[PDB]
């Protein structure tokens, strides 16, 4: 049951934990420290409950927001997997599936080098089911998909897998035994007992990924850093529309019409003989892998969508209704970019004016776009695809927009000029995003070591039995040193007053809040910037104004670019730069996705300063809807999340660098606002005993010699830190 | 070689006597003078503000590249030649623009005035330069492609073609973004420059000793903060076993040295019958006899009077007193004996010393029949002429007079001897052809 | 607020048991500040004949005050009672006085024992500006390049005087793990109040003993750490041969005065610029020069001299311990078997084996000056057998 050795006296404020939110069913939240193997916590006792059956049954899914973190998560549970094995004698038999399903997809060497993931999945599902189901013999234009073939012979035969495998495992074996990661992962999911994917994959209003069966007996499923659920949820049924969407889609209306007009009854009268079928007994023919490549449920807690065959009959017909809904929906567009708008039903309504047969054929519309392209099965997919995000629109637009919000954005974002306008239709409910979640699971359990005030899960609307604080000692002499900053010299305005741009006057001594931190602190830091602009804005007096000077002579630099492939090369060097004799510090932007999926380790990245409050500042209007929302909800909240948001993102990022214990850390914090905000943001572990013990108001001059007494103390031999043995109560 | 010889005037008052008597050739200077400083010696003008150079002087390149106008050419490297030293096909590049600008000093200023503020349009070379660099970061983009793990391009290009989105992310930039077009064109460049600074290690690295693994991820990871590893593992019971072996032959032999065993066992012997204890008896007897006799101090009071005792205690104190008869000024022809050996002699004889120590080394292996190598069994026949004839004039030229002469060369012989001990040894193990 | 806070810090502080006996329990508490790390040795195996490398960090680190009013200051001052104590307890060994100044390395004094040689040189050392970064690449390729001309047979260890500043050199020092772990030569740096990971993986990649600076008497410590010759790996050699035993000359056997002056250009020996009357003979060169118990440069061995140095560790070794008691089993009359007084702080040092009553100044005594129990002597040499 791997206590293994002193495991800092946790797994026991962890091991109750479980016996109260699994025994009884609880639903369960849990504070963890950065310092904590987010697993080696977790999955211990997880993996003993796998073992430990109750009345019959323990599922297990997991999901985490980044798949290199998602092997790392496999990775050790193999010695763990191999830990008792030798130790209860013989090995019994286990499954974790990882199944990145956009990510890695293809072996064949012609398919797979093409760099997006979903268009040449498109091509790669074009071949299998769209070619070779429409297509079915031949030599040629078969081409050769032979691990689906191998699949198909498989699905006869019955196998038994070995142990959890890797996205780099079924590549090998797609030469050897594999049939490739899609069926291989089918047949698996058949009799999976344990499942590791993103938090993105299973979250998909879009195309419905489900899962598994819908089997809520006891569906066991962990959550980690589940902290940014409405940055999912909201985002996971954003719909954004381009103009140029549009005039690609209005040049493939009569592309497709073409495609109409040249066939006359072959592909034709295969819609006949099955679009009786489909007035006759409803059943979808696209139920193979195509289930999957189509929009699954765009609006899942439905009943059923029975009355198909909407207020449409014919296939020109159904394509006027496009022709009906797109150039109404350009009408519903070019006049209304002069003023945002944000009324979700009301545009509904005035649709039903325009549109002639509504509310039905808004919701029966994208299966019935997919299905008249089912019998032609020709069109590629990268070509279809801004089609398919208009057929999901209006679904969308059908069956949930009362609760939810439309929202019109076509000024200046990137467009100087209105170049290009657009409108998003936000849900806002992640609670309804959850809710199905909830009712198709058991009683599932957050852990975020961020989330420090607890009435933020009524932010997610909903119920819990165990939503504790959890509190860990350190005999590890200081986990930390928490420094707020507050510079009286320099006089502290670090929350954006006068703005990013608005002041330099400000920006004057972050270099030199920075530069001495670069002199004092080696070892490689990573600091969190605001936004992409910000760091445009944060580094633009630093080259022409003399700041560099003695930064470059110090440590050196590693500039994040907001296109991701030159983000990822500073990275190649950050992880080197500071293995050779070189500092580096990285300078990097917290609410960028730069800050997620890397666990920086006492080998490199071991500091964090803060720099200003971590909040939205950028998306005009998407606060005032899911603002009076919650005061719907709760009514005092303005001032409320939109201090938690700037925190919940904060520690996310700040709160990385430390891991086991010993790590260190370095997490300082240059801020104006600290009074109330930053101690209810800081976990209450954190808080207590590290947090201002009476060092609030530091000037950097003088918070010099605050690290340079932490550090220099704490790098002396450590003989021993919380070493636990046997058992001796303590009772905490 | 011949740069050492001149620049170092010692060495060279060394090297002059080698042909100025004729000791030794060149070819012998050379071959076995040096032989270890090849690596020693000349580890000055390699290393040079360390060769290589990737991570040292690149922390000062941008902030010493400019004092003034004319602000250049201090010493070798002084402000313009690690930057060379870095770029390859940039190197190509400047090669390209010096006749561009006519004059190297106007190059020094032009290529780099407009290079360093924003942006280099004004003629070819400077515009080759500019462009290579995109291509560099383009070229620099392929590598970073090959070690592709913890690298979340990967990780967030899974979330985005699978709604299509993440567009609307990057296009959402508040705070003025209509008419301005001026640090947007220029920061991002500026954001280049300093990626090439920071790929400028990376242009470098490759100079170190072509640095490359790539990182196949390892996938082990093991986060070790515990385990007790404890690197190092002595005690395994190495000078206990010493002490215990040791001792016992520092017990069994204490002391077998010059003084420390022979005169101490005598006495011991001498104590003859105290096994037998009849000595140890009247020692017992004369420990209770004068036992008495001490505390008294009558016996003790006149242990003193006996000037008798005295005379001879001052006699050789007196004899002590005056020692005569030694040679009181034994110098004051050392310095004429000092300058004449002193001028050539004292080099001269350690033209020997760097070969002779060399000529026990040889022989200090010899009978192995391992370091026989024909490059040194007739270094032993080389030197051995070239020192034991160079020397016979400066031996003539002393003995001018006899006592003068006499006294000195019965210290000198060692150096006839010393070669011939080893001449003489040499075929004390007699080599077969 | 601040004003109240700054001297918030004071009322605690200078309040204690108020009424009588006031600044009384503050200065116990300052007694109770001290007893620091003793020894906690103990060791077997290695530690014979060290060839040391000073490596010096000359960097703008040193203009930082932090203990002294120069980093230097603090470094080069010590050094020297660190060489003297050093040639105190292990003359069998020498030390590479080697310099990084402005990314290079300069082998300043070479490796030799010749105290005054060393000292001066860091008395030359007093004033140097110390421009420019450090370069350790530089500094291990003349600790390369010299070792590698040593023997198998020789102890190879590097003392390295780091600034804690960024390691500024190329050339895969990384990779010069496998060159001198090959090499058998152990490497062991301190730094200067901060941390080099990379050097500090390097020690810990090396065997040699990685610290930071805290304080100056903490900096004494460590010093005094590695005065002693540290168990190093295993299978470094076993012997070393050809350890000359000299002579003493007189210059007065036989014939009285019939040299002005032992050194004139060819006597066997006479081996630096200086005059000389005849005061040492070696074996091999039979070389008479100014006396050295160290090695020479034409027969090339050892000029050993065993009562100095082979009697050094020949007794640093075989120590035992004491134990300590605060009880009173009046042992004398309320004595010390050493000095004999009494103060009793409860702290009756009495020893192993031969159990004899002993004070801190006794204690010290042997633990600083004595290294043995003469306790054990009258009780060793009397059995002994
Ligand atoms: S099915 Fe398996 S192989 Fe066939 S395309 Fe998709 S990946 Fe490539
Ligand atoms: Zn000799
Ligand atoms: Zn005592
Ligand atoms: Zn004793």
């Amino acid at each position: 049951y791997f206590p293994y050795d002193y495991i800092y006296p946790e797994q026991f404020s962890y091991m109750r934990e479980l016996k109260r939110t699994l025994d009884a069913k609880g639903h369960g939240v849990l504070e963890m420290p950065s310092g904590t193997g987010k697993t080696v916590s977790l999955l211990a006792l997880i993996m003993a409950y796998q073992r430990a059956y109750p009345l019959e049954v323990t599922k297990l899914i997991y999901c985490s927001r980044t798949v290199p973190e998602i092997e790392k998560v496999i990775e050790e549970l193999r010695k763990l997997l191999n830990f008792y094995e030798k130790q209860e004698g013989e090995k019994l038999p286990f499954l974790g599936l990882a199944l990145s399903s956009r990510k890695n997809l293809c072996i064949h060497p012609e398919v797979t080098p093409l760099r997006f993931g979903k268009d040449v999945d498109g091509k790669c599902h074009s071949l299998t089911a769209s070619y070779v189901r429409a297509q079915y013999q031949h030599d040629t234009s078969l081409p050769h998909c032979r691990f689906y073939e191998e699949f198909d012979a498989h699905g006869r035969e019955v196998p038994l897998p070995a142990g959890i495998y890797n996205l780099d495992d079924l590549k090998a074996l797609g030469r050897r035994q594999g049939w490739c990661p899609y069926f291989l992962a089918r047949y698996s999911i058949l009799h999976a007992n344990v499942v590791v994917y993103s938090y993105h994959y299973l979250l998909d209003p879009k195309i419905a990924d489900l899962v598994s069966k819908e089997l809520a007996r006891k569906a066991v499923v962990v959550f980690d850093e589940a902290h940014n659920i409405d940055n999912v949820c909201i985002d996971s049924m954003s719909v954004n529309l381009t103009r140029r969407t549009l005039d690609r889609c209005q040049g493939n209306l009569e592309t497709l019409q073409k495609t109409v007009l040249r066939i006359k009854e072959t592909d034709e009268q295969r819609l006949r003989d099955e679009y009786r079928r489909l007035v006759e007994g409803l059943r979808e023919a696209s139920a193979a892998r195509e289930t999957d490549a189509h929009l699954a449920n765009p609006v899942l807690p439905d009943e059923v969508l029975q009355e198909a065959v909407p207020g449409s009959i014919r296939t020109a017909e159904h394509f006027l209704g496009f022709l009906r809904r797109l150039l109404e929906y350009v009408k519903w567009r070019l006049r209304v970019q002069h003023v945002v708008q944000e009324s979700p039903p009301a545009f509904l309504s005035g649709l039903a004016q325009r549109v002639c047969i509504q509310r039905k054929p808004l919701r029966f519309c994208a299966e019935r776009l997919r299905s008249l392209l089912h019998t032609l099965e020709i069109t590629d997919l990268a070509d279809f695809s801004p089609l398919t995000l208009l057929a999901n629109f209006a679904t969308l637009v059908s069956t949930y927009a009362k609760g939810f919000t439309i929202i019109i954005e076509p000024f200046d974002d990137r467009t100087p000029t209105i170049a290009n306008p657009i409108l998003h239709f936000s849900c806002m409910d992640a609670s309804l995003a959850i809710k199905p979640v909830f009712e198709r699971f058991q009683s599932v359990i957050i852990t975020s070591g961020t989330l420090s005030p607890l009435d933020i899960y009524p932010k997610i609307l909903d119920f819990h039995p165990v939503t504790m604080a959890t509190f860990t000692m350190t005999l590890a002499r200081v986990c930390l040193c928490p420094m707020i900053i507050g510079r009286g010299n320099d006089q502290v305005a670090i929350s954006s007053k006068f703005e990013t741009r608005e002041d330099i006057a400000v920006i004057r001594n972050y270099g030199n809040l920075l530069l001495e931190m670069s002199a004092v602190v080696p070892d490689g830091i990573v600091a969190f910037f605001t936004s992409y602009q910000y760091m445009e804005s944060t580094v633009a007096s630093w080259y022409e104004q003399g700041i560099l000077e003695n930064i470059q002579r110090n440590k050196l630099l590693f500039i994040e670019t907001q296109d991701g492939a030159e983000t990822s090369v500073a990275l190649e060097k950050y992880q080197e730069a500071c293995e050779n004799g070189r500092g580096a510090i990285l300078l990097s932007v917290a609410r960028g996705k730069v800050s997620e999926g890397i666990d920086f380790v006492h080998h490199y990245g071991r500091a964090v300063i803060m720099f200003g409050v971590p909040y939205v500042y950028t998306q005009s209007r998407i606060l005032k809807a899911r603002l009076e929302y919650l005061r719907d909800q709760f009514q005092i909240r303005e001032n409320d999340f939109l201090t938690f948001d700037a925190m919940r993102h904060a520690a996310q990022c700040v709160g990385r660098a430390i891991r086991g214990k010993t790590d260190y850390g370095l997490m300082v914090f240059a801020d104006k606002r600290f009074a109330r905000g930053d101690k209810r943001g800081k976990l209450p572990r954190w808080i207590q005993e590290h947090l201002t013990d009476a060092n609030l108001n530091l000037t950097v001059d003088e918070g010099v010699q605050v690290a340079k007494y932490f550090l220099r103390q704490m790098a002396q031999p450590f003989h021993r830190e919380d070493q636990l043995g046997l058992s001796l109560l303590s009772l905490e | 070689k011949n740069r050492m010889l001149q620049e170092d005037p010692v060495l060279f008052q060394l090297y002059k006597d080698l042909v100025v008597s004729q000791v030794i050739s060149a070819e012998e200077f050379w071959a076995n003078r040096l032989n270890v400083n090849a690596t020693d010696s000349s580890s000055t003008s390699n290393h040079k503000q360390d060769v290589g150079i990737s991570a040292a002087f690149l922390a000062d390149v941008r902030p010493q590249t400019d004092g003034c106008n004319g602000l250049r050419y201090n010493l070798t490297s002084d402000i313009i030649e690690s930057i060379f030293r870095t770029y390859p096909a940039v190197k190509m590049k400047y090669a390209e623009n010096v006749p561009h600008n006519m004059t190297e000093k106007e190059f020094w200023t032009r290529f780099f005035q407009s290079h360093y503020f924003h942006r280099d349009r004004l003629n070819t070379g400077s515009k080759d330069l500019f462009a290579e660099c995109a291509k560099i970061d383009e070229k620099g983009l392929k590598t970073m492609v090959s070690l592709g793990v913890k690298n979340p391009l990967l990780d967030l290009t899974a979330l985005e073609d699978k709604p299509l989105d993440e567009g609307y992310g990057i296009s959402s930039v508040p705070s003025a973004s209509n008419s301005k077009s001026i640090k947007e064109n220029s920061n991002a460049a500026i954001i280049k420059r300093f990626n090439h600074h920071s790929a400028m290690v990376l242009a470098a690295g490759l100079r170190k000793q072509e640095a490359q693994n790539e990182q196949t991820s390892e996938p082990s990871n093991m986060d070790g903060n515990s385990g007790d590893a404890d690197c190092f593992q002595p005690a395994v019971k190495r000078a206990k076993l010493q002490e215990s072996i040791e001792y016992e032959d520092l017990g069994k032999n204490n002391s077998v040295k010059t003084i420390a065993l022979n005169l101490k066992k005598s006495d011991r012997y001498y104590h003859g019958p105290t096994p037998i204890q009849s000595l140890q008896y009247a020692t017992s007897q004369d420990i209770i006899n004068s036992f008495q006799s001490i505390r008294q101090e009558m016996e003790a009071y006149t242990p003193k009077l006996t000037q008798v005792l005295s005379s001879s205690a001052a006699s050789s104190t007196i004899t002590a007193l005056s020692p005569g008869g030694a040679l009181m000024q034994g110098g004051t022809q050392q310095a004429i004996n000092q300058m004449v050996p002193n001028d050539i002699q004292s080099e001269l004889k350690h033209l020997y010393v760097a070969v002779g120590e060399l000529l026990r080394h040889f022989w200090s292996c010899f009978p192995v029949n391992t370091p026989f190598l024909e490059e040194k069994v007739v270094k032993m026949k080389s030197n051995l002429e070239r020192f034991q004839v160079t020397k016979l004039c400066p031996f003539q030229e002393k003995i001018r007079r006899q006592y003068l002469s006499t006294n000195l060369v019965s210290h000198i012989e060692e150096m006839l001897q010393t070669a011939y001990n080893k001449l003489h040894t040499w075929q004390s193990r007699r080599l077969m052809k | 607020r601040w004003e109240g806070g700054y001297e918030r810090t004071w009322e605690i502080l200078k309040e204690d048991e108020s009424g009588s006996l006031k600044a009384t329990i503050e200065d116990i508490l300052f007694k109770a500040k001290r007893k620091r790390v003793f020894e906690h040795h103990g060791q077997v195996r290695l530690g014979m004949m060290r060839h040391l490398y000073v490596v010096v960090d000359g960097s703008r680190t040193m203009e930082d005050q932090d203990l002294k009013p120069n980093r230097l200051t603090c470094t080069l001052k010590l050094l020297e009672y660190f060489v003297e104590e050093y040639f105190d307890q292990n003359p069998i060994s020498q030390i590479g006085i080697i310099v990084t100044k402005s990314k290079r390395a300069e082998k300043l004094t070479e490796l030799s024992g010749n105290p005054r040689k060393h000292i001066t040189s860091l008395k030359k050392a007093v004033d140097m500006t110390c421009h420019g970064e450090p370069s350790l690449y530089n500094s291990l390729s003349i600790a390369m390049q010299t070792l590698k001309h040593m023997p198998g047979h020789t102890s190879r260890e590097v003392l390295i005087i780091f600034s804690s500043l960024t390691t500024c050199d190329p050339s895969n020092i990384y990779d010069l793990i496998k060159t001198l772990k090959a090499a058998k030569i152990r490497v062991s740096v301190i730094g200067l109040s901060a941390e080099v990971r990379v050097c500090t993986v390097l020690a810990r990649e090396t065997g040699g003993t990685y610290h930071v600076i805290l304080d100056e008497s903490h900096y004494k410590e460590l010093l005094t750490h590695h005065v002693s010759p540290p168990p190093a790996s295993s299978s470094s050699e076993c012997s070393l041969i050809r350890m000359g035993f000299p002579q003493h000359t007189i210059a007065s056997l036989s014939d009285q005065d019939a040299k002005p002056s032992f050194s004139m250009a060819h006597l066997d020996g006479n081996t630096e610029p200086g005059l000389t009357l005849g005061g040492y003979f070696c074996p091999q060169c039979r070389a008479k020069y100014c006396e050295l118990p160290v090695e020479c440069k034409i027969c090339g061995l050892t000029l050993v001299s065993a009562p100095h140095l082979a009697r050094s560790y020949h007794h640093l070794f075989p120590l035992d311990a004491f134990q300590e008691i605060p009880l009173e089993e009046y042992n004398g009359e309320r004595f010390c078997y050493g000095c004999q007084g009494e103060l009793k702080d409860q702290h009756v040092y009495v020893c192993a084996v031969c159990q004899n009553v002993f004070c801190v100044d006794c204690d010290v005594f042997v633990h600083d000056s004595l290294h043995c129990c003469p306790g054990c002597i009258h009780k060793i040499p009397a059995p002994s057998g």
